[PDB]
């Protein structure tokens, strides 16, 4: 699965 | 995984080879995300040599869900005790966040190797503490 990475708030 | 029998192979260098394959099964075993990837660069007085890493999303969970992380590391051949070498590979669509972990090349810091060394922890729990960290504080969020 793509990587992307979490967003902040 | 059907390249695990061709990864063993791939190797069959390391000390403990099938003790390493069954380190690495057992993480992607774990996770299911990560994979276990070959590279080949010269060491010995500049000498080409077979080197094993680690790469793949790790599912990092949330405060109410769960995303993907990229990381890579390089598996030494089995000294001191665990690879120092864990950085995280982001991509380019991403923003790499500057902390006491990470600086800006996504490397992780501190000494780690020369913290825990219980040892106790295991390739997994190595990786584990990364995304216990990578899970609380964002390693490198995207955006919208």
């Amino acid at each position: 699965p793509e990587p992307t990475a979490p967003p902040e708030e | 995984a059907v390249s695990e029998s061709q990864l063993k192979k791939m190797v069959s260098k390391y000390k403990y080879r099938d003790l390493t394959v069954r380190e690495t099964v057992n993480v992607i075993t774990l996770y299911k995300d990560l994979k276990p990837v070959l590279d080949s660069y010269v060491f010995n007085d500049g000498s080409s040599r077979e080197l094993m890493n680690l790469t793949g999303t790790i599912p990092v969970p949330y405060r109410g869900n769960t995303y993907n992380i990229p990381i890579c590391l390089w598996l030494l051949d089995t000294y001191p005790y665990n690879p120092p070498i864990c950085f995280v590979k982001p991509t380019s669509s991403m923003t790499i966040k500057t902390g006491k972990h990470v600086d800006a090349n996504g490397k992780i810091y501190l000494p780690y190797l020369h913290e825990w060394k219980h040892p106790q922890s295991d390739l997994l729990g190595l990786i584990q503490v990364m995304i216990v960290v990578f899970g609380d504080e964002p390693p490198v969020f995207s955006r919208p």
